[PDB]
C-alpha cells in the first residue's frame, strides 16, 4: 500500500 | 493507558521439580518497543524466546515470553518489564500453582 | 461453521535490539500459520500446523511479503508533518462464512490510530482523518487499488484459506483439553481463590466461579485467554471469599473438548 506521496 | 498489561503463568499446571514452561505475556501496549525478562531470584533465565510482533483487534501490541524451567519450592520467578511508558521497570512475580 | 484468514504486519521505525523492523504474522482461525520479518526475508510455515508444505507457494507468500516490507519502508519515510518513533500497521484477510458467502478485511494504523480501510462489499475507502483523507483520493483517482484488493481479499485470501484449512486440517481439528488447577490464598482475613486452564485448544473457553450452585460474577475477575508457545491456550478467574466459606466454591469450566462442564475445587 503505497500511502504517502 | 498504553502501559503493558502483564500476566505471567506456567505451561502446566506447576509441581516443584518436574520440568515445565515459564510464560510472561504482556499487551495493549504501544509502541511495540519492549523489553521482557524472565527471571530465576532476580537473575535472567536462560534460553528464553520472544514472540514475533504482533498486535489486539484495536491495534494494541503484543508479546510473548517463554522459557523451560524446573520450578524449585525455594526459588522466586518474575518477569521484568520496560518500556517507554514506565518511569522504572515493572516485576511482575509468578504465583506459583503450589 | 465459519473460518478466518488474518495477517497482521507491523512496520516499525524503532523495533527495539536485535528485533525486525517488519513483521508479519498469519492466523488461521485461532492458530498462527506462517510468519515472515525483515531479518530473515523469508516467509516461513508454522510446521506443527502445515507439516508438508510446497516450497512454491511459499516463494510466492515470501515475493509478496517482501513487497509489503518495501511499501512500508516508503510510508514510513514518507510520513507528513501531521519526534519520538513511529509505526505502520495494517490487517487483512477474510471470512467464509458456513454458506460459503465471503467477508473481507483491509485497514491501516498509525501510530497506533485508525488511518485508512477498504470495504471490498462497496468497493469503497474509509479515512479516519483529513490526513488519510489525502490518501483516500489519490487512491480513488487513480482506480488501481480497489481492483487489486477485491481479487486479493476476495478471491486469494479465500483461495488460501480453504488451503490452509484443508493442509493444516490435523492440527486444527485436534481438541486439547485444559488442565485446570485452583488454589487459595489467605490475604489478612480476606481467602482468594484462583481457577486456572491449562493447555487447552482450541481457544474458545468460559470460567465461572459458583457457590452454592449459584454464579457468583459480582466479584469475579478474569485474566484473559493468553497464548502458550504450543499453540494452546490459558485463562483464568479469581474470586475473594471467606476463609470459612473456601469450601462452598466451585469454578465451573466449559470448553469443546470437555463433552460437560467441568466442576473445580481448591
Ligand atoms: C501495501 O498495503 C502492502 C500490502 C502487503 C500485502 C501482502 C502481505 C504478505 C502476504 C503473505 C504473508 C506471508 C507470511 C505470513
Ligand atoms: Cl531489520
Ligand atoms: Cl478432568
Ligand atoms: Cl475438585
Ligand atoms: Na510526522
Ligand atoms: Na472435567
Amino acid at each position: 500500500g503505497i500511502i504517502f506521496s | 493507558d498504553l502501559t503493558p498489561k502483564v500476566q505471567v503463568y506456567s505451561r502446566f499446571p506447576a509441581s516443584a521439580g518436574t520440568k515445565n514452561v515459564l510464560n510472561c505475556f504482556a499487551a495493549g501496549f504501544h509502541p511495540p518497543k519492549i523489553s521482557i525478562t524472565l527471571m530465576k531470584d532476580g537473575v535472567p533465565m536462560e534460553g528464553a524466546q520472544y514472540s514475533d510482533m504482533s498486535f489486539n483487534d484495536d491495534w494494541t501490541f503484543q508479546r510473548l515470553v517463554h522459557a523451560d524451567f524446573t520450578p524449585s519450592s525455594g526459588s522466586t520467578y518474575a518477569c521484568k518489564v520496560e518500556h517507554e511508558t514506565l518511569k522504572e521497570p515493572q516485576v511482575y512475580k509468578w504465583d506459583p500453582e503450589f | 461453521g465459519s473460518h478466518s484468514l488474518r495477517y497482521f504486519l507491523t512496520g516499525m521505525t524503532d523495533p527495539g535490539p536485535g528485533m525486525p523492523r517488519f513483521v508479519i504474522v498469519g492466523y488461521v482461525d485461532d492458530k498462527i500459520f506462517g510468519t515472515y520479518n525483515s531479518k530473515s526475508r523469508t516467509a516461513q510455515p508454522i510446521v506443527e500446523m502445515l507439516p508438508q508444505e510446497d516450497q512454491e507457494h511459499w516463494d510466492t507468500q515470501t515475493q509478496k511479503a517482501q513487497g509489503g516490507e518495501r511499501d512500508f519502508d516508503w510510508n514510513l519515510n514518507r510520513l507528513p508533518e501531521r519526534k519520538g518513533s513511529h509505526t505502520m500497521q495494517m490487517m487483512f484477510g477474510c471470512d467464509i462464512l458456513e454458506d460459503g458467502s465471503i467477508r473481507g478485511y483491509d485497514q491501516y494504523a498509525f501510530d497506533g490510530r485508525d488511518f485508512l480501510a477498504f470495504d471490498m462489499d462497496t468497493m469503497t475507502f474509509t479515512a479516519a482523518d483529513p490526513v488519510a483523507e489525502i490518501t483516500k483520493r489519490r487512491w480513488e483517482t487513480e482506480g488501481t487499488y480497489a481492483e487489486r484488493w477485491k481479487h486479493e481479499l476476495g478471491t486469494v485470501c479465500v483461495q488460501n484459506l480453504r488451503r490452509y484449512l484443508e493442509h493444516g486440517k490435523a492440527a486444527l481439528k485436534r481438541r486439547v483439553q485444559p488442565e485446570v488447577r485452583v488454589w487459595g490464598k489467605e490475604a489478612d482475613g480476606i481467602l482468594t481463590l484462583s481457577c486456572h486452564a491449562h493447555g487447552f485448544y482450541p481457544r474458545p473457553i468460559t470460567i465461572s466461579w459458583m457457590k452454592d450452585g449459584m454464579v457468583r460474577d459480582q466479584e469475579t475477575r478474569w485474566g484473559g485467554i493468553v497464548p502458550n508457545s504450543d499453540g494452546t491456550y490459558h485463562a483464568s478467574a479469581a474470586i475473594d471469599v471467606l476463609p470459612e466459606d473456601g469450601d462452598k466454591y466451585w469454578c465451573r469450566v466449559e470448553h469443546a473438548s470437555l463433552p460437560q462442564p467441568g466442576l473445580f475445587s481448591w
